[PDB]
């Protein structure tokens, strides 16, 4: 909202680098947190990713 | 990634002399039986040409009424195991079979110089009349020879209790079809026992709840650990396994037993349980039964016959017959009388029919050091076991599909074990190995089987009698004669000692792997254990209150220190369990099982002490580990408010006032997609959840029928088990005394299937018959069907899941190369699936089509019993009922108009073909508070 953190490129970079990490986490919350726990409790998984 | 422009030149070979009976493409069922403990289960196994591919139940047989156990069903992968002993082995290196009959007969002429002294045999608890007649020929040719019968889950205390109350040994055949209450006492009788399929049908026949049913079974249990009868128990009590000798002494005094001498008092919830279980025993005297399993000492087993003779059950539901097994007074004490004879010489020949006592012996019985003192140790078993390395000689086993044999079931009914296939590796069964020791080495297994039944047939025309016995399976000219008994007095006069404080150990057989004889079976391993849905791990079962006192979570490795031995056990906490009563399971820790059962759990047999062989109170837990793997396959054992959608549970007190009290009389849902018209062969399924004891026989029969791959322990922990049908425990209530409810969750074959609309290449469509068609060759592998499937009954092949306990699935060096002997166990009507396709319960569409197409050639329609799926043909309780829904006089159209018919997830408009009959758990008025 403030121009103090929009014209200042060391502040706009930290804001935008927290969106690429953060909007990855939105698509993690949408995909994994809806899939790993669902209707039936006997099909509740975790998805810790591997190296690949 | 296999790739070619053409498939290679497929050779089609005929026979060279095609036998008359074989039609290529037709199943050709054969009537055999399996020696489980010593008794027959009775089988109807499907041999396509020579190879048996699917074990079913022999519906003529008394034990299995057309339905097998979990272990009995998975004897096909044991048959086609590549880890089976392919050749005899002499002192480590391989050899021939006729080198054995030149070494054994050279040791049999040295025994006739003596009075056959060093000729001990260590078979396991056999009941078969041909091996009894061969033993009684062996013990009359060699006078001082001894036949010891060791069985780790033998009926040792069950027969010592029959000696302690009746004098001589008597066999006890229970009969639950005339039984209103069944007051068990540490008796998992619906387990894989020699009578577990009949005692599960007779218990479930009493509680078939219909539109006009007012009286069902009750099943007071009082179990040590949560056992699979506790799913059918309505008043299961977590007793410490040392107080069950004192609950019966509190129940034998409420009924009339004069010399009970009760002691060691009870708690406020074990005493109000036993004043109400015995109050329902003094009523309905003609139809009631008190059961007690071999975990208990021989005194309470004798008291269990004292109560059943007081209440007048003898002749009504507890019949007493002559003992079907040959040596009932020989068990662990027979193994201990052999090693003290095996020490300091004085034994020269030790035949070991399939027992595996190097692995199975108690710690107080030094069978390892007593072995290799025998100069000629011979072993007969279908695996190179823990004993076969420590034996001098070793023979193949001739697994019962390969060998001519007999077996006697309970009720005494003999059933002939025909070979469905010739021995792949030349097996030389137990009837053929005693032929070498007797002196007839060229006599085949068939030549000594009909030599016995020609002399045990007092009728004429033996060829009609013999061919009918192979056809029907059963004989029933040989049933065990009912014995008049006495019930002698003055047997429980001695007061018991003080109940010793301390944390108790409890020994159990695992329902999957009974005593480690089938620990090399991949179908039994990945099949989830009944309460604690684990696959490849022995665990130490603790209560929630026991682990809270010791301070250990659901995955810590503890070093369970018994009287002198430590075992280094992982921990699985368990809500239904008793306090301070840590339970370990047999069947694990095998060091020479093969490639499946090598080093999967901890060997619980190193803690048996042969004086406390099932439970003892001197345990020290002493946690020494953290964060074990423990590949479980459930995710959440707690119904999270999803009742009305998973297991609708009620009692009979509220069902006799309101029929549809668990139904929701709601308005018809609105669907924008319209609907389709299913007018011919509408296929639906009704799963009666009230009678499912979570036996897991339907999990492993879908596996044997639908070619489902086994998945190793590392990929079950990632939730990639391949199981088309699953049973779901849910643990409703208090975390110390809960109610455990099963939901048999398979593919519901949804009419408005959400898994189909999300398939880009249309690899999942419907029939006009109505069931969901998962076509594997079209699946490109986009796992979106699994995401939109609300029940998550879709199961993706992630890696190349094929022969996974024999090659780890994280390689492509053997991805498209398969084990040749495992190819014979596969059903030829189900696609053996590739690396990246998804699976689903297809209502056994290869069984639907093979009788739909056959009913079209003969221009008729399918009847009701013509199509019976694999999960339906295996369920001992007959919980699953499949059939036509457009047939008005069908069996599933009655079961889907019952007042307990509910579908899972009707909040979504999937419109399933699978409806569930709800659970009603018959609570007593004096105990429901
Ligand atoms: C070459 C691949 C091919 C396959 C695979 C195939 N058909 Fe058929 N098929 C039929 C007829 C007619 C029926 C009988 C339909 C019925 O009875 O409902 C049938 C039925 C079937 C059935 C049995 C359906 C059931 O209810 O059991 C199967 C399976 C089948 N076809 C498979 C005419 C054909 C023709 C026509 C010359 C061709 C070519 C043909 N079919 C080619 C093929
Ligand atoms: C890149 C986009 C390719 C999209 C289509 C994927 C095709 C995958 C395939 O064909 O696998 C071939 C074989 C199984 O795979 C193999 O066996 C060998 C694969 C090695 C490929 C190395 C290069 C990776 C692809 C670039
Ligand atoms: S129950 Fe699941 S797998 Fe079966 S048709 Fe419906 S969405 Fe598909
Ligand atoms: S009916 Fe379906 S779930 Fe049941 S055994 Fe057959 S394939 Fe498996
Ligand atoms: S449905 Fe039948 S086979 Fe499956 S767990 Fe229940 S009782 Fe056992
Ligand atoms: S959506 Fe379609 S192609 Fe394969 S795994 Fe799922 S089916």
């Amino acid at each position: 909202w403030f121009k103090r953190f929009r014209v200042s490129l060391p502040w706009l970079f930290f804001i935008s680098i927290c969106i690429n990490i953060g909007m990855w986490f939105e698509r993690w919350v949408i995909i994994v947190l809806s899939l790993h726990r669902d209707f039936l409790p006997s099909s509740w998984g975790y998805y810790t990713p591997s190296v690949w | 990634c296999q790739f070619a422009l053409k498939q290679p030149q497929e050779k089609i070979v005929p026979y060279v002399r095609q036998p008359e009976e074989i039609i290529h493409g037709r199943p050709l069922f054969f009537a055999t039986a399996v020696t489980f403990a010593g008794f027959g289960v009775g089988l109807l196994v499907e041999s396509h040409e020579g190879r048996p591919t699917k074990i079913e139940g022999n519906p003529d047989h008394p034990a299995s009424l057309g339905s097998t156990d979990l272990i009995t069903q998975a004897m096909i992968l044991t048959m086609y195991d590549p880890d089976r002993s392919q050749a005899p082995t002499n002192a480590g290196q391989e050899t021939t079979w006729d080198a054995f009959v030149a070494a054994a007969t050279a040791a049999m002429q040295a025994q006739t110089a003596k009075q056959g002294a060093g000729l001990r045999v260590l078979s396991g608890s056999l009941t078969s009349p041909t091996l009894i007649a061969q033993k009684q020929q062996l013990l009359t040719q060699f006078p001082q020879a001894k036949w010891y019968e060791y069985e780790p889950v033998g009926r040792d205390n069950a027969n010592a209790g029959a000696r302690l109350a009746f004098g001589a040994d008597v066999h006890t055949i229970y009969r639950l079809d005339t039984a209103k209450v069944i007051v068990g006492f540490d008796a998992d009788f619906t387990a894989p026992s020699p009578t577990g399929v009949r005692m599960a049908r007779q218990l479930a026949d009493g509680r078939r709840i219909r539109k006009g049913t007012k009286e069902v079974n009750r099943l007071y249990l009082a179990e040590s650990t949560p056992s699979i009868t506790g799913l059918l128990a309505d008043h299961r009590l977590p007793v410490r396994s040392s107080q069950i000798e004192h609950l019966v002494r509190a129940l034998a005094t409420l009924v009339g037993v004069p010399n009970v001498a009760a002691g060691a008092p009870l708690s406020d919830t074990e005493k109000k349980w036993v004043e109400a279980a015995a109050k329902d025993l003094q009523a309905n005297r003609g139809a009631c039964v008190v059961l007690v399993g071999e975990s208990q000492p021989p005194v309470v087993h004798a008291l269990g016959h004292a109560i059943n003779a007081q209440l007048g059950n003898v002749g009504s539901t507890v019949v007493y017959t002559e003992p079907v097994e040959d040596d009932p007074s020989g068990g662990i004490a027979a193994l201990s009388a052999l090693t003290q004879e095996m020490n300091a010489g004085t034994v020269e020949v030790l035949l070991m029919i399939e027992s595996n006592p190097v692995y199975n012996a108690p710690a107080d019985i030094p069978f390892a050091e007593a072995l290799a003192k025998v100069p000629l140790s011979m072993h007969v078993g279908l695996y190179r076991d823990e004993t076969a390395q420590q034996s001098v000689w070793h023979i193949n086993g001739a697994h019962f599909l390969e060998a001519w044999g007999d077996v006697r079931a309970f009720d005494g009914t003999t059933t002939i074990v025909q070979p469905l296939i010739a021995p792949l590796y030349n097996g030389k069964s137990a009837i053929e190995v005693l032929n070498v020791l007797l002196g007839k080495p060229q006599e085949t297994g068939y030549q000594t089987l009909t030599a016995y039944w020609q002399t045990q047939d007092a009728s004429g025309n033996f060829r009609v009698f013999w061919n009918t016995a192979l056809h029907d399976g059963v004989i029933t000219a040989t049933q065990a004669r009912s014995r008049q008994v006495t019930l002698q007095q003055g047997f429980a006069d001695a007061a018991p000692p003080a109940p010793t404080q301390g944390l108790e150990i409890v020994f159990r057989p695992d329902p999957s792997l009974w005593d480690g004889a089938f620990a090399n079976n991949a179908w039994l391993q990945e099949t989830p254990k009944p309460y604690t849905k684990l696959t490849w791990d022995n665990v130490a079962l603790m209560s929630v209150r026991t682990a809270n006192a010791l301070g250990l979570k659901n995955g810590d490795v503890v070093r369970l220190t018994y009287q002198g031995r430590s075992v280094d056990a992982p921990v699985w906490v368990q809500p239904g369990h008793a306090d301070d009563s840590v339970t370990v399971h047999f069947g694990f820790g095998r060091t020479a099982a093969g490639r499946v059962g090598n080093n999967v759990g901890f060997n619980a047999y190193r803690l048996r002490t042969s004086a406390t062989p099932w439970f003892g109170v001197g345990l020290e837990v002493a946690k020494v580990g953290e964060n074990y793997k423990l590949a479980s396959t459930q995710g959440h054992f707690l119904m999270e408010g999803r009742k009305k959608d998973l297991v609708r549970y009620g009692t009979l007190a509220e069902y006799v006032e309101d029929e549809k009290f668990l139904q929701v009389e709601k308005e018809e849902p609105i669907s924008l997609i319209g609907e389709y018209e299913y007018n011919g062969y509408k296929w639906g399924m009704s799963i009666d959840l009230n009678v499912c004891n979570s036996c897991n026989a339907c999990v492993v029969a879908c596996q044997s029928e639908n070619n489902i791959p086994v998945v190793g322990k590392d990929e079950v922990w990632l939730g990639r088990e391949m199981h088309w049908i699953r049973i779901d425990q849910y643990y409703v209530g208090d975390e110390h005394t809960p109610n455990v409810y099963n939901m048999v969750m398979l593919c519901q074959q949804c009419e408005h299937a959400p898994c189909e609309i999300v398939c880009p290449v249309a690899a999942t469509v419907h029939d006009a018959e109505g069931l969901n068609n998962m076509v594997y060759n079209r699946c490109v592998g986009t796992k979106y069907c699994s995401n939109n499937c609300p029940y998550k009954v879709r199961r993706f092949n992630f890696l190349q899941y094929q022969d996974v306990p024999y090659r780890s699935p994280i390689d492509a060096s053997t991805e498209n190369d398969s084990i040749p002997v495992l190819k014979m166990m596969r059903n030829p009507d189900v696609t053996v699936r590739a690396r990246g396709v998804m699976e689903k319960c297809t209502f056994c569409v290869q069984r639907i089509n093979e009788a739909r197409i056959q009913a079209r050639t003969e221009n008729r329609r399918i009847a009701d019993g013509e199509i019976m799926t694999a999960c339906q043909q295996v369920c001992p309780t007959q919980a699953i009922v499949f059939g036509d829904l457009n047939d008005p006089q069908a069996r599933v159209v009655d079961l889907k108009e019952q007042p307990l018919k509910y579908t899972s997830l009707d909040k979504l408009n999937t419109k399933p073909r699978v409806s569930y009959l709800a659970k009603i758990k018959n609570l007593n008025p004096d105990l429901a508070e």
